[PDB]
């Protein structure tokens, strides 16, 4: 879940 | 209401966006006089997303690693890794550096967001530190190295540089210490949050604000202490109230005590009973007392 | 959530904003070219306020009368060689052309339609937020005395389309302003006399345009394969206080992104207008149309 | 009632 951007 | 979200002109900061380029990544990075900051997660390529060990890879990067552009052409003569951010030196100073310090913001305080994608400013909003040192911003692919601060005189205070989603409308970033807004790890393995929290002090201000716009029926005679409704605040999801003097200002414009607020809280909380202000239907804490004070006093 | 009140970067804006001054009244002005565009209530005097007699006033004027200084950004030292009345609002002309004046149109503004503002106090740009325009042609702003000549204004593309000069506070936290053509946004008038508003109403191109992103978020136990055509809906409209829904180009998208039709979510807000009953969506118990088409676009998709 | 700015 956790999504760099 | 008279209350609006309100940001700080972003001009200054306009002149300090860029665009960092390292392999396959692209975003944007904030140049200071002779050093521009970006994401470290710039380095890694698609498939270490997961786990990048960032140092190493600092390691095999050079100077020439890096392509920084200002969307002039700037020569990067030196990097270093500062905890989750690049501290890239680049060989030509930003002629419109305003004056600057980096500070890391608390929870229940409001700074403004300048959103890039490319190194372009596309839009500001503000935002609170939430309780659980996320924001909810409007973010998305391409946004990393965007820009929070709050300014001060002529001083602009950056305290935010966007880093990642961690779940749908939930944000964080690192302070321009390089330490992540608190403590989530630039991986992109799941993670799990802090529950959130009312901000009591915002909440106050935000019914001092209702007062001042002559919407007070939910002003009793009854007080709750700051001490008791901060043992009633760890039980049902409100931080624990700190007055300061712009909130004693407000006090004293309205002449309603703070522990009257306090009380109200305790009872609206549990339902307004049919009734608005201002005029929702729940509590409003992302208005801090300077909100307040400023756009409604003042001051 | 994913929706943020997203104002345009104000740069550009900024940089045209001056403080005009005449007799002891000061407020801001904004600077194209060679023309300075402000209030005329600048001109009006304290003891006029509830009166004023605006052809008498401008007569009593030279250019003399008029100064206008520059506090930020690039100094400069102006002077006015002219001075005109249009509508609401002061035009003078200076002797210098503004060197930092950007592409723009002079554009008046629909309700509905999302503006960026830049409040400013002395010349000096203070903060900026975005309102959207009201069906009674007024703003929920937030301005103190000293606000006025703030201006609003859209982009396109790197054209800034000037929509609006602040004026005035009607009520509490309500307000209003000209457009550039120099007309009064819901012909309030620029004196200090009580003036009643029409009655506010929804903008269903916005309710709309927020039950999409509601969808897109997960959120649709609203979505019935029921619908009301625009034009049912629209005649239904003139009686319970919503705006009449103008279909574009964007409402489209979201109904393409979505798979929901626009008529389908006519029909919901036939249901949800009188209470979610105990319900919320993202996550409110009232219908929301702060937000355009254009916002949930940009902000939650790629455009 | 209405102010001016």
């Amino acid at each position: 879940x956790a999504v760099l951007x | 209401s008279g209350l609006v979200k309100m940001s700080h002109p972003s001009g200054d900061v306009e002149a300090c966006m860029v665009q960092v380029t390292c392999g396959s990544m692209t975003l944007n990075g904030l140049w200071l006089d002779d050093t521009v900051w970006c994401p470290r997660h710039v380095m890694c390529p698609a498939d270490q997303l997961s786990d990048p060990n960032y140092d190493a890879l600092l390691i095999s990067m050079t100077n020439h690693s890096f392509s920084v552009q200002k969307h002039a052409n700037l020569r990067v003569v030196g990097h270093a890794m500062q905890g989750t951010l690049l501290k890239l030196t680049v060989d030509v100073a930003n002629p419109s550096t305003p004056a600057y310090t980096f500070t890391t913001v608390k929870p229940g305080a409001a700074f403004s967001v300048l959103a890039c994608y490319n190194g372009r400013p596309t839009g500001t909003f503000t935002v609170v530190m939430r309780p659980n040192y996320t924001i909810k911003g409007s973010f998305l692919c391409g946004s990393c190295g965007s820009v929070g601060y709050t300014k001060e005189g002529s001083v602009i205070n950056f305290c935010y540089m966007h880093q990642m989603e961690l779940a749908n409308g939930t944000h964080t970033g690192s302070a321009f210490d390089g330490t992540m807004y608190g403590a989530f790890m630039d991986k992109q393995v799941h993670q799990v949050q802090l529950t959130d929290k009312y901000c009591s002090v915002n909440v106050v201000a935000w019914l001092y604000a209702a007062i001042l716009n002559g919407c007070a029926w939910f002003v009793k005679p009854n007080r709750t202490s700051v001490v008791s409704f901060n043992e009633w605040a760890l039980a049902n999801q409100f931080t624990e109230f700190v007055g300061t003097q712009s909130v004693d200002m407000l006090a004293v414009k309205t002449g309603v005590a703070i522990e009257q607020l306090l009380y109200a809280i305790q009872q609206l909380y549990t339902g307004f009973q049919g009734k608005q202000i201002l005029g929702s239907t729940m509590l409003e804490d992302e208005f801090t007392p300077e909100d307040v004070n400023m756009q409604i006093m003042g001051v």
